[PDB]
RNA sequence: UAAAGUUGCUGCAGUUAAAAAGCUCGUAGUUGGAUCUCUCUCGGCCGAAGCGUUUACUUUGAAAAAA
């Protein structure tokens, strides 16, 4: 179930069997992977540049084709953010929440919600942390969760 | 003009990089076999009175190779009467690294190299323009196991003879025994 | 029941069931080519997309985001693959 | 969430087997549930069963023969040593004419009886009879 | 069956059956009876598989003609729908009938006036014969049952899939039941059409036959 | 139900379920034995001789016991396939 | 001490008999999904050589006062 709430849902993406190009994708790895280096200089989270990709050109799975994953193409040439994307918006999220609270100081829901926003932030902060994404010294503060972004 | 990896060319191996070193001028890939180069090839009895050959290609060309072997096939079972032609890449195994060792692998063994990664990308080498849809394995009251083999629907007439040599190959190179069928539904 | 063949279900059997339930399990989605008047060459549009795909050969939009399937516009053709 | 998937698949095969089934599917499928069930099928208790391979994590179809009256795990998997064993089948079996103890030990997953033999002791996995 | 051509479904038998109503069950599908069904209507009725319905009833008859005394089957009927078409089965076949209010305590009770020990059992409707299926649960009485599509199959070793509600139907279901046991048995053959007619098994409401006289 | 000399001393050997290989009890009053004649090839006439399936009451509580018998006579040659 | 499966690791109980915190977050704690098959020691079977990749487990072997 989900890890902040009572709701338990099945819904997620199911990849196909074959792990082979499609027979309509006629776009060559390096090609897709300058398509990726082009939406990525567009602003675009890797969330973002797969959906495009699979919307609009047509890549069944980025991974299938260039071996690789958008993440780690962006690495690998060097355009990935400092923070990764989920925890951006999550502390995205966090701004948000404190800068309404700000003038909503009676809004008890908003300060619960904000408490489990923070609450998923250390959780994911710690992760990467833990896997080196992130130096041993970075901490999320209300003070500069905004000022930081 | 091979390039044998084990350093010792055989009769069958010179015999198929001559077959293949004409071809590359009379055909119509003067622009493929050039660099198109293989390792070794075996000639293996698959049951009864047919046989098959199997060239084994190194990895980095598979894909090269694999845009044109349909083509190339086709003229070497003619170049051979009934004996299919059959390109697997070569692919090691190391082996699974243990307590009790030796100078064998400093560094962590890649899972491309890995015995199971091996033996799947052998299986799908093996069929190359039909794919594997699904893969089963039946393990029998004796312990046995047996593959069952999920292939292309689309092209079930053309490669249902190249059953029994499919799973000859398999057999000679893993050590498992294979069956291929074509499933109703897609 | 109770003597139900779980390893060769019915084809229909498979298709009514969830995708992620199935024995193996398929996406519901696919992905077509979509013929426009106003362009002539070939557009992949996902089936469930979640952006405005735009014709690059005019000025129509080509499919618009719903809650599931994309609502494709009329007057062009799609054509699922595979 | 889900720890144990051997847990998942004995408790699967334990209720199609109350239930009368023929056929049981286990998901996810692992290394030591196919070693349990090998142990189980080469004494008869389970029959033939097939691996579903899936990309992500196989499922086993079991047919099932109406010889097992139960098949449980043992969590968290004492080390047993050979010394203690009689003491466990003493516990979990019925009599000692029948039923097994399934132990994984260095030389593989195999029954209390095949233990015994080899001598060697290890982790208790579960129990068939 | 047996897949024997002397044993298949013939013509005639198709034409009644399409007559009769048979074919057609109700709006309601119980979950055993999914496998005896062809297909739903656009109105909600449940189209019955004939070819199953021919193998169940011969499954039926081979399971009648086993009981080596013809008396040891009986043959019950509570709805007034199936009673007659019960009593002529039963001078057909030679079974036991009882038509009308089943007694409790008929195979349970051995000190008792009716106090019958069937070997087997056939009924018209499981949900209105649940008194004599549930009776039979005590004596180790194996079932018949005409079953429609919602028919429960609780007791029900041999479930014959069949329009049980409409007069016609269930007339038709025990005539060709007590013809199929009698060409089983040796008496009467398969090459020439039975003497007896089906509509004799037929239930008449008391307007018919008002309105006949 | 053998000693070590190889006798048996077993009082009795119970039925087990056609359907579910399980023992029938004493005394489980709803399990039943159904006997379905067999046919000649030719004449479609009793020849004599029967099959015999013995099911529990369970599974004839279940609701099972239908599909149990049509199971069994249908791998057993007298239902025909489909 | 057993009886006491009335202290329950084996092995109890928590709807109404005694009992689940008003609810959620959260640290330590506990538990955590598939998946990887130039060592063999000197005279063309003969003394030397150790982060031989740590562990747990399990099976040996020593060393373990008597009463």
């Amino acid at each position: 179930g989900r890890m902040h709430a009572p709701g338990k849902g099945l819904s997620q993406s199911a990849l196909p069997y074959r792990r082979s190009v499609p027979t309509w994708l006629k776009l060559t790895s390096d090609d897709v992977k300058e398509q990726i280096y082009k939406l990525a200089k567009k602003g675009l989270t890797p969330s973002q540049i797969g959906v495009i990709l699979r919307d609009s050109h047509g890549v069944a799975q980025v991974r299938f084709v260039t071996g690789n994953k958008i993440l780690r193409i962006l690495k690998s040439k060097g355009l990935a953010p400092d923070l990764p994307e989920d925890l951006y918006h999550l502390i995205k999220k966090a701004v948000a929440v404190r800068k309404h609270l700000e003038r909503n100081r009676k809004d008890k829901d908003a300060k619960f919600r904000l408490i489990l926003i923070e609450s998923r932030i250390h959780r994911l902060a710690r992760y990467y942390k833990t896997k080196r994404v992130l130096p041993p010294n970075w901490k999320y503060e209300s003070s500069t969760a905004s000022a930081l972004v | 003009i091979v390039k044998p990896n084990g350093e010792k060319p055989d009769e069958f191996e010179s015999g198929i990089s001559q077959a293949l070193l004409e071809l590359e001028m009379n055909s119509d890939l003067k622009a493929q076999l050039r660099e198109l180069n293989i390792t070794a090839a075996k000639e293996i009895e698959v049951g009864g009175g047919r046989k098959a050959i199997i060239i084994f290609v190194p990895v980095p060309q598979l894909k090269s190779f694999q845009k044109i072997q349909v083509r190339l096939v086709r003229e070497l079972e003619k170049k051979f009467s009934g004996k299919h032609v059959v390109f697997i890449a070569q692919r090691r195994i190391l082996p699974k690294p243990t307590r009790k060792s030796r100078t064998k692998n400093k560094q962590k063994r890649p899972r491309s190299r890995t015995l199971t990664a091996v033996h799947d990308a052998i299986l799908e080498d093996l069929v190359f323009p039909s794919e594997i849809v699904g893969k089963r394995i039946r393990v029998k009251l004796d312990g046995s196991r047996l593959i069952k083999v999920h292939l292309d629907k689309a092209q079930q007439n053309n490669v249902e003879h190249k059953v029994e040599t499919f799973s000859g190959v398999y057999k000679k190179l893993t050590g498992k025994d294979v069956n291929f069928e074509f499933p109703e539904f897609q | 029941p109770l003597a139900k063949d779980l390893l060769h279900p019915s084809p229909e059997e498979e298709k009514r069931k969830h995708k992620k339930k199935r024995l193996v399990q398929s996406p519901n989605s696919y992905f077509m080519d979509v013929k426009c008047p106003g362009c002539y060459k070939i557009t992949t549009v996902f089936s469930h997309a979640q952006t405005v795909v735009l014709c690059v050969g005019c000025s129509t939009v080509l499919c618009q985001p719903t809650g599931g399937k994309a609502r494709l516009t009329e007057g062009c053709s799609f054509r699922r693959k595979q | 969430v889900r720890m144990n998937v051997l847990a998942d698949a004995l408790k699967s095969i334990n209720n199609a087997e109350k239930r009368g089934k023929r056929q049981v599917l286990i998901r996810p499928c692992s290394k030591v549930i196919v070693r349990f069930l090998t142990v189980m099928m080469k004494h008869g208790y389970i029959g033939e069963f097939e691996i579903i391979d899936d990309h992500r994590a196989g499922k086993i179809v079991v047919n099932l023969t109406g010889r097992l009256n139960k098949c449980g795990v043992i969590s968290p998997r004492f080390d047993v040593q050979l010394k203690d064993l009689e003491k466990w089948q003493n516990n979990l079996l019925p009599s000692r004419q029948f039923g097994f103890i399934v132990l994984t030990t260095s030389a593989g997953i195999m029954d209390h009886e095949e233990a015994r033999r080899k001598h060697t002791g290890g982790k208790i996995l579960g129990f068939f009879f | 069956s047996g897949a024997l051509d002397v044993l298949q479904m013939k013509e005639e038998d198709v034409l009644k059956f399409l007559a009769a109503g048979t074919h057609l069950g109700g709006t309601n599908l119980d979950f055993q009876m999914e496998q005896y069904i062809y297909k739903r209507k656009s109105d909600g009725i449940y189209i019955i598989n004939l070819k199953r319905t021919w193998e169940k009833l011969l499954l039926a008859a081979r399971a009648i003609v086993a009981i080596e005394n013809p008396a040891d089957v009986s043959v019950i009927s509570s709805r007034n729908t199936g009673q007659r078409a019960v009593l002529k089965f039963a001078a057909a076949t030679g079974a036991t009938p009882i038509a009308g209010r089943f007694t409790p305590g008929t195979f349970t009770n051995q000190i008792q006036a009716a106090f019958r020990e069937p070997r087997l059992l056939v009924v018209t409707d499981p949900r209105a014969d649940h008194q004599p299926l549930t009776e039979a649960s005590y004596v180790n009485l194996p079932t018949i049952a005409l079953c429609n599509t919602d028919s429960p199959l609780r007791y029900v070793d041999i479930a014959i899939p069949c329009n049980n509600k409409g007069a016609h139907s269930v007339g038709l279901m025990w005539w060709m039941l007590a013809r199929e046991v009698l060409r089983m048995r040796g008496t009467i053959s398969r090459e020439h059409p039975w003497e007896v007619m089906p509509d004799l098994y037929f239930y008449r409401d008391p307007e018919e036959i008002e309105k006949e006289e | 139900m053998q000693n070590d000399a190889g006798e048996f001393v077993d009082l009795y050997v119970p039925r087990k379920c056609s359907a579910s290989n399980r023992i029938i009890g004493a005394k489980d009053h709803a399990s039943i034995q159904m006997n379905v004649a067999e046919v000649d090839k030719v004449t479609g006439r009793f020849n004599g001789q029967f099959k015999t399936y013995a099911i529990c009451g369970a599974i004839r509580r279940m609701g099972e016991s239908d599909d149990s018998i049509l199971r069994l006579a249908k791998a057993d040659g007298i239902v025909s396939k489909n």
